[PDB]
RNA sequence: AUAUGGAUUCUUCACGGUAACGUAACUGAAUGUGGAGACGUCGGCGCGAGCCCUGGGAGGAGUUAUCUUUUCUUCUUAACAGCUUAUCACCCCGGAAUUGGUUUAUCCGGAGAUGGGGUCUUAUGGCUGGAAGAGGCCAGCACCUUUGCUGGCUCCGGUGCGCUUGUGACGGCCCGUGAAAAUCCACAGGAAGGAAUAGUUUUCAUGCCAGGUCGUACUGAUAACCGCAGCAGGUCUCCAAGGUGAACAGCCUCUAGUUGAUAGAAUAAUGUAGAUAAGGGAAGUCGGCAAAAUAGAUCCGUAACUUCGGGAUAAGGAUUGGCUCUAAGGGUCGAUCAACUUAGAACUGGUACGGACAAGGGGAAUCUGACUGUCUAAUUAAAACAUAGCAUUGCGAUGGUCAGAAAGUGAUGUUGACGCAAU
RNA sequence: UUCAAAUGAGAACUUUGAAGACUGAAGUGGGGAAAGGUUCCACGUCAACAGCAGUUGGACGUGGGUUAGUCGAUCCUAAGA
């Protein structure tokens, strides 16, 4: 139900003491002019709201992915 | 046998009325049999249960009608059931008429080929139903300008 | 009733008019040893209350119904 | 842009009832552009090798045309009851039996 | 109708539990003489009046 | 219930903007003031949503003797959240007659217009999160089976005196000016409480717990209600597709729903209901009762009388199809794109054309009530009642008219002669 | 209204399929207020009831079914009591 944009925000969101789950939604979208890319969601699932960050970079997804806390449940697709 | 709560059940899975919904009539025993809803989606699945096309209702002739009117057919006199007001309103023609020469005012002025006080007094006009459209304001502005 | 036993974890118990959700909640703890989730009451054409418990996901409905024989 | 369509008829063409070469004339006289048909002006190319039907147009040309055709060509030979048109992908089709 | 008062609720559901056969094995009591329930009503020939 | 983060304080209770005002926050008791709750009806105009119509493309289905790049169908996005989006209104600069601006509708300006630059309400719309993982449409595989598995696509536009509905700014009308309260907020006020080795803010963010009781099935009517009944009666309301046409008219169709009302055979008289008639045309009859004639639209033409508003569609005439063309009436920026409106001309036919449906007979006078309105539910709708207008009567409150067994009792009266009451 | 099949001791009237039709969006469609009170759903079943018929039913017999912090009541006041 909220966006989130900023990537230091997500990760103090991911170790907020009450966040348990989350998910990773990838998302096969085509861009303004070209052919069609990777797309992935990062959602944190809180108390009372879900958070969504969305990066369009597969290069970048990557490393986000391994800097996940390792206590976080995560969900694949 | 009875399949009259069948056709019921089959009708509210299918998503149409039960107008629209073929029970086979070979597979009668197999359909009896089918108490639960889990059971009729399987005999949708398998073909059992189908579900009719919708009758069609074709716009061909609507829409070849409606070409012969775009070409000025079929508007006489006796077609004609309603007064000129009913068919269009005089106060709709009007209307368009007015902001068509008001707009056209406002252009000029801030274009710079009429001044306000050329347009005030063609402001005034207009509303008087002095220019029948905008070809006549165009016109009468080339002779106020070349006297 | 039994259908919502193994499927949806919920036990189905008929109680008394003058109980409300509080106290069906606390006697189903006190006399089975189990938690509640949540509480769904009804008032039968028949006159009789009938609720609906569902137990949280760390006990099994099935299990209770069985330890209390049906 | 150009695009290109390519019908598989390699089912119908194995039993022995269809005939690639006369299926690809007859997209030749009856595909219209801008008009009539006959107009085939460097705007329409159709090209068979025994198995598959490739055509290449830059003009107004669509899925719902081509399987228009060749529904009409299979009623023609009487031929419907058997074979079928079918899209496997994006403007890639070809011929159930 | 479907909004109805707890007083209504409770008086409908003493009707439909009264709405009943007599038991069989009644009329095999010692000096027995109740064939029928005399008391049963239908929904559409005789009303409750409430 | 409570903790952390943030904010604030050594100038103790925040800063920015000329201003309209802005913000993640940024002490406020008694008491007081203000706002919201909170409001008629009709008319046109602007805008939004759903629906309707329609172009390209990706799928499925129908038709195919012949024709049809064709006919039908799927292509969807909730509450909530972030950013953004506005007519009206307001602020700053400036100082207007050669008066300007401006609405379909004539209103505004030295009590500051036009113009340039700003601020604000978020109805409403846009993008994103929710959210494709859902739903929808197809294709390829397994198979008594608990029944699934794997794949694709789900896209981009146009149009308006359209329909329904919401809403905004306005205008018309009244001897009619079209509820109340619970409840929530803001302001004025300054009682108190508060900092330096420390505190306050739960109107900023995040986190924790709980939310009882009763109703909830179904019918909602030519079979579930009331009429003695499974009675052609009676019974409040929301949603509303295409064509014809002025139209929620009549007539045909799509979605959805029904195909129910004892049947079979025959076709006498008399009926009930629907119709047609040669010549005459009210001679019928208490009486033109009943029926017939007239009928839409466009153009022409229209008397006596009149309270000058009417009479009036007075009366009385002409025209109307199909087809092929022509002229005029627009938007955005020479070019390019998009609406049905009206007028006219050839050609064509068994002279037919509001071709079904739909749809005024008219005129000259007398009696009577001015008009719209109202009543004898179940035999009388009228000339009867009411009405505006006119006149008369009573009364200045310790009062007039009227109520009550009584009363430390009431109606007019939340009233005061331009009033109340009685004819 | 018609043809065929299925069921049954028995079919103009039940079920399924096919055909012909109607309501024609101010409906014979889709929901409700009042009123009714289990008529709702499944299984079994036809003596009586459905002014013919009946294997069908709003009938007869036995069971099943109505889940709310957010929809209403509850709270407020209106004429009034
Ligand atoms: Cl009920
Ligand atoms: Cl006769
Ligand atoms: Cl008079
Ligand atoms: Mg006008
Ligand atoms: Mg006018
Ligand atoms: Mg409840
Ligand atoms: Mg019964
Ligand atoms: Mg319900
Ligand atoms: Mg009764
Ligand atoms: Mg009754
Ligand atoms: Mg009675
Ligand atoms: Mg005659
Ligand atoms: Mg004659
Ligand atoms: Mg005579
Ligand atoms: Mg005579
Ligand atoms: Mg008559
Ligand atoms: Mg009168
Ligand atoms: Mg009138
Ligand atoms: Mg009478
Ligand atoms: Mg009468
Ligand atoms: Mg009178
Ligand atoms: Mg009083
Ligand atoms: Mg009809
Ligand atoms: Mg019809
Ligand atoms: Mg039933
Ligand atoms: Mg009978
Ligand atoms: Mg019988």
């Amino acid at each position: 139900a909220r966006e989130i944009t900023d990537i230091k925000q997500f990760l103090e969101l991911t170790r907020r003491a009450d966040v348990k789950t989350a998910t990773v939604k990838i998302n096969k979208k085509l861009n303004k002019a070209g052919k069609p890319f990777r797309q992935t969601k990062f959602k944190v699932r809180g108390s009372s709201s879900l958070y969504t960050l969305v990066i369009n970079d597969a290069g970048k997804a990557k490393k986000l992915i391994q800097s996940l806390p390792p206590t976080l449940k995560v969900n694949r697709l | 046998a009875n399949l009259r709560t069948q056709k019921r059940l089959a009708a509210s899975v299918v998503g149409v009325g039960k107008r629209k919904v073929w029970l086979d009539p070979n597979e009668t025993s197999e359909i009896a049999q089918a108490n639960s809803r889990n059971a009729i989606r399987k005999l949708v699945k398998n073909g059992t249960i189908v579900k009719k096309a919708v009758t069609v209702h074709s716009k061909s002739r609507t829409r070849a009608h409606a070409q012969s009117k775009r070409e000025g057919r079929h508007s006489g006199y006796g077609k004609r059931k309603g007064t000129r007001e009913a068919r269009l309103p005089s106060q709709v023609v009007w209307i368009r008429r007015l902001r068509v020469l008001r707009r056209l005012l406002a252009k000029y002025r801030d274009a710079g080929k009429i001044d306000k006080h050329l347009y005030h007094v063609l402001y005034k006009e207009s509303k008087g139903n002095a220019f029948k459209h905008k070809r006549a304001l165009v016109e009468h502005i080339i002779q106020a300008k070349a006297d | 009733a039994m259908k919502k036993v193994e499927d949806g974890n919920i036990l189905v118990f008929q109680v008394s008019m003058k109980a409300n959700k509080y106290q069906i909640k606390k006697a189903v703890k006190e006399l089975y040893e189990v938690d509640v989730l949540k509480v769904n009451t009804l008032v039968r054409p028949n006159g009789t209350k009938k609720a609906y418990v569902r137990l949280t996901a760390d006990y099994d409905a099935l299990d209770i119904a069985n330890r209390i024989g049906y | 842009i150009a695009k290109t369509f390519t019908v598989d008829v390699s089912s119908p063409t194995e039993n022995g009832v269809f005939d690639p070469a006369s299926y690809a004339k007859y997209l030749i006289d009856h595909i219209k552009v801008e008009g009539a048909v006959g107009n085939l002006g460097n705007a329409v190319t159709v090209t068979e090798d025994g198995t598959v039907v490739t055509v290449v147009s830059t003009a107004k040309f669509s899925g719902k045309y081509l399987k228009y055709l060749t529904k009409k060509y299979l009623k023609k030979n009487q031929l419907r009851d058997w074979i079928r048109f079918v899209s496997t992908k994006t403007n890639e089709y070809r011929l159930a039996f | 109708s479907s909004h109805k008062t707890f007083r209504i609720k409770r008086f409908l559901a003493k009707k439909q539990k009264q709405n009943r056969p007599i038991p069989q094995w009644i009329r095999m009591k010692t000096g027995n003489k109740i064939r029928y329930n005399s008391k049963r009503r239908h929904w559409r020939r005789t009303k409750l009046g409430l």
